[PDB]
């Protein structure tokens, strides 16, 4: 599914990866927040664990995670915990590592946002 | 030879499903004469050690000694039940939040409100008087509940538990700001309850919900880091208007108790 969105289709996948920018930045302004960059933006686990609040309608306690994580342990808890809020909406457990994410490995970054993608498409 | 066994889940007539969200299923139904709501819960990765405490917790919540607070029942436990589920009596006019936002028939009018205030101030003054203090009830308009003779009643059956995701807040409107980013145990649980009980009385004054033009998560974040708060009314007495600050103050110590703002309270009657 996504082993041809990414290799064979080069331009195809800048088709999606605009098509993912444009829909976190549609939740993510609400906070004065803006992702230019799917490579790096989201390899702290931080934006990962805000979008979710703002796809299922909840707010996060400061205290549950690393708003300002220091360190790659923080960013792998950041990103470990963004994929239990997805299980807990629904989502099958994430294919990719938490570490996968914080080493900015863009296709297991694309694959977790097109997932979010496709289950959330209409949330307004 | 346990000490309770709950409510036999055999025993519950399910008549007709209320809702179903996040946190499981609510219906009307009737057991053993009472005309009740069931609470089936939805919890993920259930599991012998959440069960353990699903039952410690429970009987905690079987509080008939105070007109202000609503009891559990009873809670079936799981197993044999199916799912972890909880029993309280049906009240006919739903939440305060049903009440004020979603009342289709009628206006309750200030005198109405402020016996609410009353009624909701002598409920919280109670349950901080336990020892020690039931774990995770989070006051706001849904978790108080409107009983046939008009009594505002806080909601037991509304409790978080120990395995219901601490990371995942519904209404935070309502939450003090300190409770938005510290953990529970690093706040004062009275002091955070008489913020969420001054939003209380910001929305009995403007028959609105508060910031109900934000998503939750814009809320809690800009509470938390960006100073929002509620719009003090205009035109309101200066006696409520001076109630709701110091009930609403940035200092957690500054806030009063609620058996302090209840003998003001009472004052404040008119029927
Ligand atoms: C009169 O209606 C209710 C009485 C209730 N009385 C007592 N408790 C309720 N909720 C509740 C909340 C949590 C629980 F664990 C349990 Cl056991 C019960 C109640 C919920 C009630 O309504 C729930 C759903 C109300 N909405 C209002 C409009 O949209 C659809 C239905």
């Amino acid at each position: 599914a996504f082993d041809t969105l990414f290799d064979h289709a080069p331009d195809k996948l800048n088709v999606v990866k605009k098509t993912l920018i444009t829909f976190v930045n549609k939740h993510l302004n609400k906070l004065n927040l803006e992702v230019t960059e799917l490579e790096t933006q989201f390899a702290d686990g931080v934006y990962l664990v805000l979008l979710m609040g703002l796809l299922e309608g909840y707010f996060v306690p400061l205290h549950s995670f690393f708003l300002t994580p220091d360190s790659f342990e923080q960013k792998v808890l950041n990103v470990s915990f963004a994929f239990e809020l997805m299980q807990d909406g629904g989502l099958e457990k994430p294919k990719p590592r938490p570490e996968d994410i914080v080493n900015c490995d863009l296709k297991s970054t694309l694959r977790v946002l097109y997932n979010l993608f496709t289950k959330y498409r209409n949330v307004e | 030879m346990n000490k309770h066994s709950g409510i036999d889940f055999k025993q519950l007539n399910f008549l007709t499903k209320l809702n179903e969200n996040h946190s499981g299923e609510l219906w009307k139904g009737r057991w053993q004469g009472n005309d009740i709501v069931v609470k089936v819960l939805k919890v993920r990765d259930w599991s012998t050690r959440k069960s353990r405490d699903f039952n410690e917790e429970c009987p905690r919540l079987r509080i008939f000694s105070h007109p202000n607070v609503l009891p559990v029942l009873g809670a079936c436990q799981s197993p044999p039940a199916p799912h972890p589920t909880l029993i309280t009596h049906w009240m006919p006019y739903g939440s305060l939040y049903n009440v004020l936002h979603e009342g289709t028939n009628f206006v309750v009018d200030q005198s109405q409100a402020v016996k609410f205030a009353l009624d909701m101030a002598r409920g919280m003054a109670f349950l901080h008087t336990l020892e020690p203090l039931i774990p995770r009830h989070a006051l706001n308009s849904r978790s108080v509940m409107i009983d046939e003779d008009m009594t505002a009643r806080i909601s037991m059956a509304d409790v978080k538990f120990s395995f219901q995701s601490p990371g995942r807040m519904y209404a935070p409107a309502w939450v003090a700001p300190e409770a938005l980013q510290k953990k529970p145990e690093d706040t004062n649980r009275q002091s955070a309850d008489m913020w969420s009980f001054a939003v209380l009385l910001w929305e009995l004054v403007t028959r609105e919900v508060p910031f109900a033009d934000l998503s939750n998560m814009e809320i809690g974040m800009k509470v938390a880091l960006e100073g929002l708060r509620p719009t003090i009314p205009p035109g309101i007495s200066p006696h409520v208007s001076k109630l709701m600050k110091i009930c609403m103050n940035e200092d957690p110590a500054k806030r009063p108790k609620f058996d302090m703002i209840v003998p003001i309270l009472e004052k404040m009657q008119d029927k």
